[PDB]
C-alpha cells in the first residue's frame, strides 16, 4: 500500500528534473555539475526516501579555482526518511583515475532547510574523519530537495566547527541534537553545464538500493565492494525488489483451452 | 482495363459482416423427407432420418497396381482405392490443374491430397536420379495443431521409403528456418505460413513449392479465413502472372458456395471440382436438433442436464451403444459426466444394472481408476469417461482404449478428442451451443467447423449401419445447426475484417505498389468472386452495374484502406498519384500479425523516458484486448490481485487496462484465478503478448531508444520463456526439474557465481548433492558470449570499432538447434540512445570449431567533447538473463588532428586549349575550346613548375588529362626522358593503355608506349625499349626492387600515380611501398623529379602532398560535390537479416527505380556477387513480366540483334539480352564482353547489371546507377563485409551522363543500420589509412633482399618515407600508438618492427641479435621477393614436407597455399564440388578455399566439364605455376623434391601422374589414344613415325580412318613435327654446354589450349634415401666414396618425354 503509490510516482520525476532551481549565494571556489547524470539522478531517486551518491571529479587545466563534478558514484545504501545509511568504503575503480573525491549527493523528501541540516553535518563530517582520502581537497554535501514540478539544488561546505561537532555527536539523531547549531555549514557557488557529460559508477552486482534487501545489507557495508562503470537502476527496479517477484504456487496449469495457432 | 481515380469513399466497419462465424446467408433450409418434429415441456426435438447409399450407381474403386511401381508404395494397407479417390485419381495423378474437392469428414479425403504430392514426386523422379530431395518443396495447411501433427506423423511413416521428411512449421527453431530448408513435405498452419512468408526470411526456399493442399478449406467462413485468402490470393497472382507454375488443392466440407470456392482456387469445372453428398458419407446419419424453449439462463442449463440425462438412458438402456457427448470446457466435463451419475441415481441400477453383466464392472473400472493419477475419477467404475487435455497422456489413453474396448459407456471430453485422436463413439451429443470467446469478449455461439468434426464423428463405419448425431442446442439457433448438418449453410468471406491488415502485408512483401496493383490483388481474393455472383448479398451499392469487372468498386475499397493504413502511419500513400510504399512501422505490423490500430497506439505513447509500469500500461491498451470487459463478478478477485502483482498498476482501477495488466503479471507470477471467464480473457492476453512485446520491440529498436528497447525485449522473454527476468535461468531448460529450480530461487546467489565450476563446487554452493552433475551441465550449454573490443578513430566526427565475439559454452541441439540469433547493442554514455544495433547469427558449425573468434566490424558517431564512455551489449534473442555487456572508455582515446578546408574552386576564365601556347597539341580535345574547370585551376602549376603535384577530384571529374598536361608539358621540351605511370589494378593499366597507346599514336616527342606485362626478364629492358611504361605496384615492386643498378629507373622526371587514394585499398600497401621508395629514389641522385598524384576527393590531403614533398601552393583538394555532372544520390535503408531474401526484396525498387529516373536514359546495376548478376538480371526480367512489358529495355526488335544468336558463349546472357538487360561479370569471356559493349552503348539494351568485382574494369557509363546491396560475402572469416568506401565512388562514377536536368542520378540500396555510414561519407571527403603495419613482414622480406634492410635502422629511415608514417602522428589511436610524444612515437617503431622480424625469426628467416639484430636475406625470404610468395605461404611451405617427398601431398601443399584463400565461395556450391572428390582420388575443410583449390586441381587433372561459376579454377591455375616454379626452387636444399617440376608438367598440359602423353596434341580424345594404342603410336615419336607420308606402313594402309579425326588432322600433326621441341642439349676425374636446336633458319614460347597465358634446372644421382645436386657446372665436391650417374633435361612444361639417361 506505502510503496506502490510510490513507484507510480516516480514516473513524474523526469518532468522534475527539467525544471530544477539552484540556490544562490552572497559570499566573501567554484562547481559545476553536469547535467546529464543530475537528470539521471533525480529519475533513480524515491518521491519519499534519500539517496545518496558519492561524487568524484577534478580541476580543469585552464582554471584551477573550478572543480568539475565527473562522475557520481553509487554505493550500497538503505534510504531513510531524513538520513541515509552508508557504508564505510570507498569505490575503487580504474576509471576513478585523475580524479578526487568531492563529498557526496543526496535528496530530501521534505522541504529544504536554508542551513546544512544536522544529519547532513553528521553525515559529511564522520565521512571525513573515518576516510582519510576525505579529507585534504575541500569536499562538499549537495542536497536535492523535492519541490512538486521543481527541484532546488545545494552546496554545503563543512566548516571547522561543524567538522568536530559533527565527528563527535556520539548520538542524538533528531532535528536538533545537542551542540547543533545553524552556522556549522557554508554554502558553495553550484553551476550546471551542459558542455561535457559526467559518468555513473554502480556496484558490479548492480544492486545500491538495499531498502527492499536490508537483511542483505548488513553482509556488504562492512566490506570492499567491487564498483563498474555502467548505467544506474532505478530506485523501484525489478533487481532492487527481487522478492516481489518471487513466484507464489497458485495452480501452474491452465484450465482454459485455446489454440495459439501461431506455434 | 487501367483505371486510376476512384469517386467514392469507403467505411470498411459499414461493410464488415458482422456475426462473422454464426454468418446464415441462406433463407431456405431444405429438409430431407423423413423430417418430424416432436415437442416436449422445456424443449423440441427435430428428427432427420439417414440417406442410403449402398447401391453406388455406375461406380466401383481403382486397384493399386493401377499406379506406377514408384506410387504403390504408401498404400501399404489397402488393396484398392476408393470411389471418393478414384473419381479424382485422374485429375489429382495424371494432371497438374487446381483442385477443390468436398467430400464428407472421414470420407478418406487425406489420399487424395497424396496423390497430388506424389504426382509432384513424378515430376522430381526419374528411372535414375530418382528421389530428389532439393529440387521442390510441399506444403500442407491444417486448421489445427492436432491435425498437422498427425498429418506429419503419417506423412512422415508412409513417406519414409522416399527418404523425404515431414515436419511441423512451429517455434523459434523453424522461425530460424532450418527445419523449412532441410525437410520437404511441409505441414503447418494458415497463420503460421502466412506470418513465414510475410517476414520473407526463407524467400529462397519459399519459391522451390510447387505444391500446396488446404485442408478444411471451408475455414474461410470463420474469422480465420483472411488468413486463407491473403495465402491463396497471393500464391495465384503470381502463379499466373510470373508463370512459376504452383498447384492448389482443396480439401472442403459439404458446404454450399463450393462453385465459388472453385472459382476462387482457379479451378476447371470439368476436371478440378468434385462434389460428394452426405450419401457419400461413411456411414449414414441420422439428426436430432433438440431445442431449449425455457427462457431463463439456469432453467436452460438444468434442462440441458436433464435431456443429457434421458437421452443417457435410451442410447444405452433401449439401445445399448457407446454414447460420445462433447462439452466446451474443461471443468465442465467432470460436472456434466458427475450430473448424469448422480441424478441416474432414482435407484435407476439400470444401464448401471445393464453395464454390469460382464466381470468388467468387477475388474477394469476398478482396476484403472485406481492406477491413473487423475482424480474426479469418481465416475470412472459407474462406466463413465472424462477425456479434455488437462488429462495426462497415461490417462487420456487408457480413457481412450477402454471406450474403444467398450468398457466406457459414456464419455463427456472437451473439443481436444474431437480433433486429436478418432473414436467414432456411434451416438454422439452436443449439450449446449455456447463457448466464450476471449477475443470477442462475449458468449458467442459454437464455431461451425467445431460442429462438423464432432458430429461428424459419428457412429462406427465397419459396426454400425445408423449414425446418430445429437445437437443440443436454443430454438432461436436451430435454423442455424439445420443448414450446418444438411449442406445449407453457405462458405462466405470474412475478409472485410482483416482487409486493412492483409492489404498492409501485401505492401509490406512488395507485392503491391501501386492502387491498381492492390486492385489486381484483390481481384484474386475469396471476397470479390462472391462480390460478383452476390452483388446484393456482400451490399456492393448497385452503384456498379456499368463497372464491367468491379474494378471501381475494388478502387474505392484498397482506397478506403490505403487511407486508414495512411492515417496510422503503416504506409506511405499519394492519393490522386495512387503509388504507394509501406514504412517501417507498417513491417513490423505485418510481421507481428497486429492491427493497425494497436501499431498506432504504440507510436504515439511509446517515449525513451518510460519505464517497466508504463510499458505494460501501453501494452494493455493494445486494440486487441478492446473487447474484454471488468465484470462485477470479478472485481473482488481483481482488486486482492492488483495488490499483490510484481508491476505496480495502481495507476488504472477497475477498468479493462487494469484487468488485462495484472493478467499478464498473475500468468508470470502464477496466482490465482478462479472465474471460468478471468482464465480464458488471461489464456488470451497470454498468447497474444509474444508478438505484441516484440512488436513494441523492433518499435523502440528502430527508433533508437536503448532502455525502452532492453525493457521491450525482456517482456519479450518474459511471456515467451513465462518467467521474470530475475527469476531462474533454470526454467528455459524443459530436461530440468522443479526442486532444483525451486531451491535455486530461495538462495541469495547471482546467475554470474554458476559458471566456470567443477560439480563439487556447485553441489554445496546451491546446497544440493544430487544436482551437482546435471546443473554443471545445465549452465555449461547456457549460451555465453565473451567479448573483445577494439577502437580505431577513423575520423574526428566518427568512431570506427572493431569487435571481437567468442563463444563460451557448449552447443545442445534440443536447446540451441542450428542457429542462435544475438542482439549488438551500443548505446551512448547515457544509456539513453542507441548509437548501432544489428543482429549477430551464430552457427553450430563456426561454434563448435576449434577457432571460433567471430569478428564484426561497425561504426559510431562521436561528440568532439567526447563523452566519458559507450557501452557494447552482446544480448540474446530468445534466451533471458544472457547478456555480455562492456564499457568503451574513451579517456585512452585520442581524436584525430581536424581536416582543413578543401581547396575552394575559384571561378576565373574557363582557359580555352589556345592557352598552351600550340596547335598541335589542340588536337588532344577538339571539340571543345576550353577544357575541365579543374585543371583550369591547377594548370599553372602542372605544365610549368617541375616540382611535386597533387590532384584530388571526384571520380569522373574529367580526371586523368590532370596527367596529360604533365607529359605534354615534358614531352615538349629536349631530351624528353623516360617515364613511368602506375594505376592501381591491372584493370585500369591496360584500360587508359588501349586508350593512350592508340588515341596516343602519335611519336613526335612520346614514342612506344609500352605496358608492362609481369615478367622481368622482357621488362628489364623494354622500359629502355620504350619512351613510357604502364604498370602495376606489385610488378613495379618486384622490379625496380634495386634502385641502384638499373639503366632506366633514374632518368623518369615524371611519375604518374593514379588512384593513390586506394593505396588504403586491400594490396594497396605495396602501392604505398613503391611510392615511399620513389621519392627517396630522387634524392639519393639530386637528378629533379616529379610526381603526379591523381585521386578523389580526400578528408585530409596535406600528409599524402608531404608524402609527395608538394607545398600547399601546389595541392589541390576539392570536395566530392565540384563534380561537373551533380550527382542525385537516392538512399534507401532495408531492413531484412537474411542475404538472398534481401536481393530478390531490391529485385522490384530497382525495377521501378529505373523507370523512375530514367525511362529513355541507360542504367548500370552494381551487384555483390558474379552469380548475382544473373540472378538480379532473372528478377528484374521477371519484374517486367508482372507489369506486363517483359521487353521493356529492348527498344529494337531480336531480329536485329538475333544474329548474335549463339555469337554470345553464355546462355544466361542469351536469354537475358533476348528481352533487353544483359549483364557484365568477371567470369564473361572477351567475346561475350564485346558483344555486350556493343549493344549497350548502340542503344539496344537499356539497362546492364555488372558484378561490383568489375567497377574498375568496366568501361560504361550511364545516367542512373544503382548500387543493389553494399556487402559481399567473404568465405575467408565466414562474414558479409561492408563495401569499401573506394568501390561505391568508383560505382557512382559510372554515372556520368546526365540528363534534361544536366543531373546524373545514383541509388544506394543498403542495410538499415549501414545508411548514416555511407551517407555521411557521400557527403564529405574519403579518408585512408595505411595499412602496412598489418603487413610488415611481406614488404620486409622483400626489402631485406634488396641490401637495404640488412641494418633494420634503415627500416626505421624507411618507415619515414611511408605514408603510413606521416599518419601515425597525426592519427595514433587508429595504429594503436598510445604515446603522440616523439620518444614514444619511436618507442612505438622500435616495438612492431621487432616483433614483425621477431615474427620472421620464429618462422624460418634470419634470427641472431647481438651486434644488432641485423639480417641479411635468407635463401626462402629472396626467392619469395623476386615472385612475391607471401610468407604466410611459404611459412606453410617449409613445415608441412617430410622425410619423403611423398608427391600426392605437395598438390595438398600446393593447395594449402595463402594466396588461395582469397577466392570467391558462394555457399551452396557444396554439392557439386564434393561431387567432384567423388570422381578423383585421394582432413580438407569443406569450406574452405584450401579444399576448393584441391578438388579444383583434381578437375583439371581429368580435364572434367565444370560450371560457369567455376572460373576461380582458373584463376588457382594463373599464379600457381609462378608459385610452383618457386615450390622447386625452395626444395633445391636438402633432398628429394623436384616432383613439382612434374608436377607444373601436369597443370600445364593438363594431365594425370603418368597418362598417355597423346592427351596434350589438340583433340585426341581418351577415345582417339586407344585407336593410338592398338597401333604403334605410344609416344609421339612413333607418332610422328606413324604419321609421316612414307611410313606407317603408309598409314598402316589406312589409320587415319581408325582415328575419328579426319579433317583438321593437320592441326594434330602440326603440334607434333612444330610445337613440339627436339632436344640438342648434350652431355671430370674420379675426384676434384651447347644449344637447342632442330631443322634450322627457326625464329615460339609453348603450346598451351589448355593453359591460359626455360632451360636452367638439372638434377643428378640417387642413393638409398636421395639427395639433390641442381654452360656446365662448377660442383666443387668433398666426398668418401666414387660414382658416376646420370644427369637431366630441361623442359619446365611438357608431358612425359623426360630422360634420365646416366
Amino acid at each position: 500500500t506505502e510503496w506502490r503509490t510510490r513507484a507510480i510516482a516516480t514516473s513524474n520525476l523526469r518532468t522534475r528534473a527539467n525544471n530544477m532551481y539552484v540556490a544562490p549565494v552572497d559570499n566573501d571556489i567554484t562547481y559545476v555539475m553536469p547535467k546529464n547524470i543530475l537528470k539521471k539522478f533525480i529519475t533513480i531517486a524515491d518521491l519519499r526516501v534519500q539517496v545518496a551518491g558519492f561524487l568524484y571529479g577534478c580541476s580543469p587545466a585552464d582554471n584551477d579555482q573550478v572543480k568539475e563534478i565527473r562522475c557520481i558514484v553509487m554505493v550500497p545504501q538503505i534510504g531513510g526518511n531524513r538520513s541515509v545509511q552508508l557504508p564505510q568504503h570507498l569505490p575503487q575503480h580504474e576509471m576513478l583515475k585523475g580524479l578526487e573525491p568531492l563529498g557526496l549527493i543526496h535528496t530530501m523528501a521534505g522541504n529544504e532547510l536554508p542551513y546544512m541540516s544536522p544529519a547532513d553535518v553528521t553525515t559529511h563530517a564522520k565521512l571525513v574523519d573515518a576516510h582519510p582520502s576525505w579529507k585534504n581537497q575541500n569536499t562538499l554535501t549537495v542536497t536535492v530537495a523535492f519541490t512538486p514540478g521543481s527541484v532546488s539544488l545545494s552546496a554545503w561546505a563543512l566548516t571547522p566547527l561543524g567538522y568536530k561537532w559533527g565527528v563527535e555527536n556520539k548520538d542524538p539523531n533528531v532535528d536538533n541534537p545537542q551542540g547543533f547549531t545553524t552556522t556549522m555549514g557554508e554554502r558553495r557557488q553550484l553551476l550546471l553545464s551542459d558542455k561535457f557529460k559526467g559518468f555513473f559508477l554502480v556496484p558490479d552486482t548492480g544492486k545500491w538500493n538495499y531498502s527492499f534487501m536490508g537483511s542483505s545489507f548488513s553482509g556488504i557495508e562492512k566490506k570492499p565492494y567491487h564498483v563498474k562503470l555502467d548505467t544506474p537502476l532505478p530506485f523501484y527496479s525489478e533487481q532492487h525488489r527481487p522478492i516481489h517477484f518471487t513466484s507464489f504456487n497458485e495452480l501452474e496449469d491452465i484450465w482454459v483451452d485455446r489454440a495459439d495457432n501461431f506455434a | 482495363v487501367g483505371g486510376l481515380q476512384p469517386k467514392k469513399l469507403v467505411n470498411l466497419e459499414n461493410l464488415v459482416f458482422d456475426q462473422g462465424n454464426h454468418l446464415m446467408t441462406n433463407p431456405r433450409v431444405r429438409m430431407p423427407e423423413g423430417t418430424t418434429k416432436r415437442v416436449f415441456k422445456g424443449y423440441e426435438e427435430i428428427h432427420v432420418p439417414p440417406p442410403k447409399k449402398r447401391s453406388d450407381p455406375t461406380d466401383q474403386n481403382i486397384p493399386v497396381t493401377e499406379l506406377p511401381e514408384w506410387a504403390r508404395i504408401p498404400f501399404n494397407t489397402t488393396k484398392t482405392l476408393n470411389k471418393i479417390q478414384s473419381k479424382c485419381f485422374p485429375t489429382a495423378f495424371l494432371d497438374d490443374g487446381n483442385m477443390l474437392v468436398c467430400a464428407p469428414t472421414g470420407s478418406g479425403k487425406t489420399n487424395v491430397a497424396m496423390l497430388t504430392m506424389l504426382r509432384e514426386i513424378g515430376k522430381n523422379r526419374n528411372e535414375k536420379g530418382e528421389i530428389d530431395l532439393d529440387a521442390f518443396k510441399i506444403v500442407y495447411i491444417a486448421p489445427l495443431k492436432a491435425l498437422v501433427q498427425e498429418q506429419v506423423g503419417n506423412f512422415g511413416k508412409r513417406l519414409e521409403p522416399y527418404g523425404i521428411k515431414v515436419s511441423e512449421l512451429t517455434g523459434d527453431r523453424q522461425l530460424t528456418k532450418q527445419q523449412i530448408s532441410e525437410t520437404q513435405v511441409i505441414v503447418t498452419t494458415p497463420e503460421k505460413w502466412d506470418v513465414i512468408t510475410r517476414k520473407a526470411t526463407d524467400i529462397s526456399y519459399t519459391n522451390l513449392v510447387r505444391l500446396i493442399i488446404i485442408d478444411e478449406i471451408h475455414l474461410l467462413h470463420d474469422d480465420r479465413g483472411p488468413v486463407l485468402e491473403s495465402i491463396v490470393s497471393r500464391t495465384i497472382r503470381r502463379t499466373e502472372q510470373t508463370g512459376e507454375p504452383v498447384r492448389i488443392i482443396g480439401l472442403s466440407a459439404t458446404l454450399p458456395n463450393y462453385r465459388d470456392v472453385a472459382s476462387f482456387l482457379r479451378v476447371d469445372f470439368e476436371k478440378g471440382l468434385f462434389y460428394f453428398d452426405g450419401s457419400y458419407r461413411p456411414c449414414p446419419l441420422r439428426q436430432e436438433f433438440i431445442g431449449v424453449t425455457d427462457k431463463k439462463a439456469i432453467k436452460q442449463l438444468k434442462t440441458m442436464n436433464d435431456i443429457t440425462y434421458q437421452k443417457v438412458l435410451e442410447h444405452v438402456g433401449q439401445n445399448r451403444n457407446q454414447m460420445l457427448i462433447f462439452v466446451h470446457s474443461r471443468k465442465e466435463t467432470a460436472k456434466t459426466a458427475k450430473y448424469i451419475r448422480d441424478k441416474a441415481l432414482e435407484m435407476d441400477t439400470i444401464n448401471q444394472i445393464l453395464k454390469h453383466d460382464a466381470g468388467t464392472r468387477e475388474v477394469l473400472q476398478e482396476a484403472a481408476s485406481s492406477v491413473n493419477n487423475t482424480d474426479l475419477k469418481d465416475l470412472l467404475p459407474y462406466g463413465f469417461g472424462i477425456h479434455h487435455a488437462g488429462m495426462s497422456r497415461a490417462d487420456r489413453t487408457d480413457v481412450e482404449d477402454l471406450f474403444a474396448s467398450g468398457h466406457i459407456q459414456v464419455l463427456v471430453c472437451t473439443a481436444t478428442l474431437a480433433w486429436g485422436v478418432n473414436l467414432p463413439a456411434h451416438t454422439v451429443i452436443i449439450k449446449g451451443t455456447q463457448v466464450y470467446s476471449p477475443e470477442k469478449g462475449s458468449w458467442v455461439e459454437l464455431s461451425p467447423q467445431d460442429v462438423l468434426q464432432m458430429l461428424g464423428r459419428a457412429g462406427r463405419p465397419q459396426y454400425d449401419t445408423y449414425g446418430e448425431g445429437i445437437i443440443i442446442t436454443t430454438q432461436g439457433e436451430i435454423p442455424y445447426y439445420l443448414s450446418l448438418l444438411n449442406q445449407q449453410l453457405p462458405i462466405e468471406s470474412q475478409l472485410v475484417s482483416k482487409l486493412v491488415d492483409s492489404l498492409n502485408a501485401e505492401i509490406v512483401l512488395g507485392n503491391v505498389r501501386n492502387r491498381d496493383e492492390g486492385v489486381e490483388w484483390l481481384g484474386y481474393t475469396y471476397l470479390f468472386v462472391r462480390m460478383l455472383r452476390s452483388p446484393g448479398l456482400y451490399s456492393v451499392g448497385a452503384e456498379y452495374e456499368d463497372d464491367v469487372a468491379l474494378e471501381q468498386k475494388r478502387v474505392d475499397l484498397i482506397h478506403s484502406a490505403a487511407m486508414v493504413l495512411k492515417k496510422s502511419n503503416l504506409i506511405k500513400y499519394d492519393e490522386k498519384t495512387g503509388k504507394m510504399q509501406a514504412t517501417e512501422l507498417g513491417r513490423i505490423a505485418s510481421h507481428y500479425y497486429i492491427s493497425h490500430e494497436s501499431m498506432d497506439t504504440y507510436n504515439k505513447l511509446i517515449h525513451p523516458a518510460m519505464n517497466d509500469v508504463e510499458l505494460f500500461r501501453v501494452f494493455a491498451q493494445s486494440g486487441e484486448f478492446k473487447y474484454i470487459p471488468v465484470r462485477q463478478e470479478e472485481k473482488l478477485e481483481l482488486a486482492k490481485l492488483l495488490a499483490r502483482v510484481p508491476i505496480p498498476v495502481k495507476e488504472s482501477i477497475e477498468e479493462p487496462t487494469a484487468k488485462i495488466n495484472v493478467l499478464l503479471q498473475a500468468y508470470i507470477s502464477r496466482l490465482k484465478l478462479e472465474g471460468l471467464a478471468l482464465m480464458a480473457d488471461m489464456v488470451y492476453v497470454t498468447q497474444s503478448a509474444g508478438r505484441i512485446l516484440r512488436a513494441i520491440f523492433e518499435i523502440c529498436l528502430k527508433k533508437g531508444w536503448a532502455s525502452v528497447a532492453k525493457l521491450a525485449l525482456n517482456m519479450c522473454k518474459m511471456a515467451e520463456k513465462r518467467m521474470w527476468p530475475t527469476m531462474s535461468p533454470l526454467r528455459q531448460y524443459p530436461t530440468c526439474p522443479a526442486e532444483i529450480i525451486k531451491k535455486a530461487e530461495r538462495m541469495d546467489v547471482p546467475w554470474s557465481s554458476y559458471f566456470d565450476l567443477d560439480p563439487p563446487r556447485m553441489g554445496e554452493l546451491l546446497g544440493m548433492p544430487k544436482a551437482g552433475k546435471t546443473v554443471c551441465a545445465l549452465v555449461s550449454k547456457f549460451p555465453r558470449v565473451e567479448i573483445q573490443g577494439n577502437v580505431q578513430p577513423m575520423t574526428r566526427s566518427m568512431l570506427r570499432i572493431e569487435l571481437t565475439i567468442t563463444p563460451n559454452f557448449q552447443w545442445d541441439v534440443e536447446l540451441h538447434g542450428v542457429t542462435e540469433s544475438f542482439w549488438i547493442l551500443v548505446e551512448d554514455c547515457d544509456g539513453e540512445e542507441i548509437l548501432f544495433h544489428d543482429v549477430f547469427i551464430l552457427r553450430k558449425d563456426l561454434a563448435e570449431a576449434e577457432e571460433n573468434e567471430h569478428t564484426v566490424e561497425f561504426t559510431v558517431p562521436i561528440s568532439e567533447p567526447m563523452p566519458p564512455n559507450y557501452f557494447i551489449s552482446v544480448i540474446s534473442d530468445r534466451w533471458m538473463h544472457s547478456e555480455t555487456r562492456m564499457p568503451v572508455s574513451f579517456q585512452k582515446l585520442i581524436l584525430p588532428e581536424r581536416f582543413p578546408p578543401h581547396t575552394e574552386l575559384l571561378d576565373l576564365q574557363p582557359l580555352p586549349v589556345s592557352a598552351l601556347k600550340a596547335k598541335d597539341y589542340a588536337a588532344l580535345y577538339p571539340n571543345w575550346q576550353q577544357f575541365n574547370k579543374i585543371q583550369t585551376q591547377t594548370f599553372n602549376s602542372l605544365y610549368n613548375t617541375d616540382n611535386n603535384v597533387l590532384v584530388a577530384a571526384p571520380t569522373g571529374s574529367g580526371k586523368t588529362v590532370c596527367a596529360e598536361f604533365a607529359l605534354l608539358r615534358h614531352w615538349a621540351k629536349k631530351d624528353a626522358g623516360r617515364a613511368v605511370y602506375i594505376a592501381p589494378f591491372q584493370e585500369l593499366v591496360d584500360l587508359r593503355f588501349q586508350d593512350w597507346q592508340k588515341r596516343l599514336s602519335h611519336l613526335r616527342g612520346g614514342k612506344e608506349i609500352v605496358k608492362l606485362t609481369g615478367e622481368t626478364t622482357t621488362d628489364l629492358k623494354l622500359l629502355e625499349q620504350g619512351d613510357l611504361i604502364l604498370a602495376t605496384p606489385l610488378q613495379w615492386d618486384v622490379l625496380s626492387r634495386q634502385w641502384k643498378r638499373r639503366k632506366n629507373v633514374q632518368t623518369v622526371e615524371l611519375f604518374i600515380a593514379d588512384d593513390l587514394h586506394m593505396l588504403g585499398g586491400q594490396m594497396g600497401y605495396i602501392y604505398e611501398i613503391v611510392v615511399s621508395r620513389m621519392h627517396f629514389i630522387r634524392t639519393q641522385t639530386e637528378l629533379p623529379m616529379r610526381i603526379v598524384g591523381l585521386s578523389v576527393s580526400l578528408a585530409n590531403a596535406r600528409d599524402i602532398g608531404e608524402w609527395i614533398d608538394a607545398k600547399k601552393h601546389d595541392i589541390y583538394n576539392f570536395s566530392p560535390h565540384v563534380r561537373p555532372v551533380p550527382l542525385e544520390l537516392h538512399i534507401q535503408s532495408y531492413t531484412i537479416p537474411h542475404f538472398p531474401s534481401l536481393m530478390l526484396a531490391m529485385a522490384k525498387p530497382t525495377y521501378l527505380a529505373i523507370t523512375q529516373l530514367s525511362p529513355d536514359q541507360p542504367a548500370i546495376v552494381f551487384v555483390p556477387s558474379r552469380k548475382q548478376t544473373r540472378a538480379t538480371a532473372r528478377d528484374l526480367l521477371t519484374a517486367c513480366l508482372a507489369d506486363d512489358d517483359e521487353d521493356r529495355f529492348l527498344h529494337v526488335e531480336v531480329d536485329q540483334i538475333r544474329k548474335l544468336l549463339d555469337h554470345v558463349q553464355e546462355e544466361a546472357l542469351a536469354e537475358a539480352l533476348s528481352h533487353g538487360v544483359g549483364y557484365y561479370h568477371e567470369a564473361l569471356s572477351q567475346s561475350d564482353k564485346r558483344i555486350v559493349k556493343h549493344l549497350y552503348n548502340n542503344g539496344a539494351i537499356q539497362v546492364l547489371i555488372a558484378s561490383r568485382d568489375v567497377c574498375w574494369e568496366l568501361d560504361f557509363t550511364a545516367h542512373l546507377v544503382v548500387v543493389m546491396g553494399t556487402q559481399f560475402f567473404e568465405g575467408k572469416e565466414h562474414r558479409y563485409i561492408d563495401y569499401p568506401l573506394s568501390e561505391v565512388l568508383q560505382m557512382f562514377g559510372k554515372a556520368l551522363q546526365p540528363s534534361k536536368d544536366g543531373r546524373s542520378r545514383g541509388v544506394l540500396m543498403l542495410p538499415a543500420v549501414k545508411r548514416e555510414y555511407y551517407k555521411k561519407f557521400l557527403n564529405e571527403a574519403l579518408p585512408v589509412e595505411s595499412h602496412l603495419h598489418n603487413f610488415l613482414p611481406d614488404a620486409f622480406v622483400t626489402e631485406i633482399s634488396t641490401k637495404m634492410i640488412e641494418s633494420g635502422e634503415d627500416a626505421i629511415n624507411w618507415a619515414t618515407f611511408t605514408y603510413f608514417y606521416r599518419r601515425l602522428l597525426a592519427n595514433p589511436s587508429y595504429y594503436g600508438l598510445q604515446d603522440p610524444t616523439h620518444d614514444g612515437l619511436s618507442q612505438y617503431l622500435s616495438d612492431l618492427v621487432e616483433t614483425t622480424l621477431k615474427q620472421l625469426s620464429d618462422a624460418r628467416i634470419i634470427e641472431m641479435d647481438e651486434d644488432e639484430g641485423t639480417v641479411a636475406p635468407l635463401n626462402a625470404a629472396m626467392i619469395a621477393a623476386y615472385y612475391n610468395i607471401s610468407y604466410m605461404t611459404m611459412e606453410m611451405f617449409l613445415l608441412s614436407l617430410s622425410h619423403k617427398s611423398k608427391l600426392r601431398t605437395i598438390l595438398e601443399i600446393v593447395t594449402a597455399a595463402t594466396e588461395f584463400e582469397s577466392i570467391q565461395t558462394r555457399r551452396h556450391e557444396e554439392g557439386i564440388l564434393k561431387r567432384i572428390y567423388d570422381h578423383v582420388p585421394v582432413n580438407p575443410v569443406w569450406d574452405s578455399a584450401h579444399f576448393k583449390a584441391f578438388v579444383l586441381v583434381q578437375a583439371h587433372f581429368s580435364r572434367m566439364n565444370l560450371p560457369i561459376d567455376l572460373a576461380k579454377d582458373q584463376e588457382v591455375i594463373l599464379q600457381k605455376i609462378l608459385s610452383l616454379l618457386s615450390a622447386i626452387v625452395d626444395i633445391l636444399s636438402s633432398e628429394g623434391a623436384l616432383n613439382a617440376m612434374e608436377m607444373s608438367q601436369m597443370v600445364v598440359q593438363a594431365m594425370w601422374d603418368r597418362d598417355s602423353p597423346l592427351k596434350q596434341i589438340p583433340n585426341f580424345t581418351p577415345e582417339v589414344v586407344k585407336v593410338a594404342n592398338k597401333y604403334g603410336i605410344n609416344d609421339i615419336f612413333d607418332f610422328m613415325e606413324q604419321m609421316n607420308p612414307e611410313e606407317n606402313p603408309n598409314y598402316a594402309s589406312l589409320v587415319k580412318d581408325l582415328g575419328l579425326t579426319q579433317a583438321q588432322l593437320a592441326q594434330a600433326a602440326n603440334f607434333t613435327n612444330n610445337k613440339y621441341p627436339d632436344i640438342t642439349l648434350e652431355f671430370d676425374n674420379i675426384r676434384a654446354h651447347i644449344e637447342r636446336e632442330l631443322e634450322e633458319d627457326e625464329e615460339p614460347t609453348v603450346h598451351a589450349p589448355f593453359y591460359p597465358g626455360n632451360w636452367w634446372l638439372v638434377v643428378g644421382e640417387e642413393s638409398t634415401k636421395t639427395l639433390l645436386a641442381i654452360v656446365k657446372l662448377e660442383f666443387v665436391v668433398p666426398s668418401p666414396g666414387k660414382h658416376d650417374l646420370k644427369l637431366f633435361l630441361m623442359s619446365d612444361s611438357y608431358v612425359g618425354v623426360d630422360q634420365d639417361p646416366s
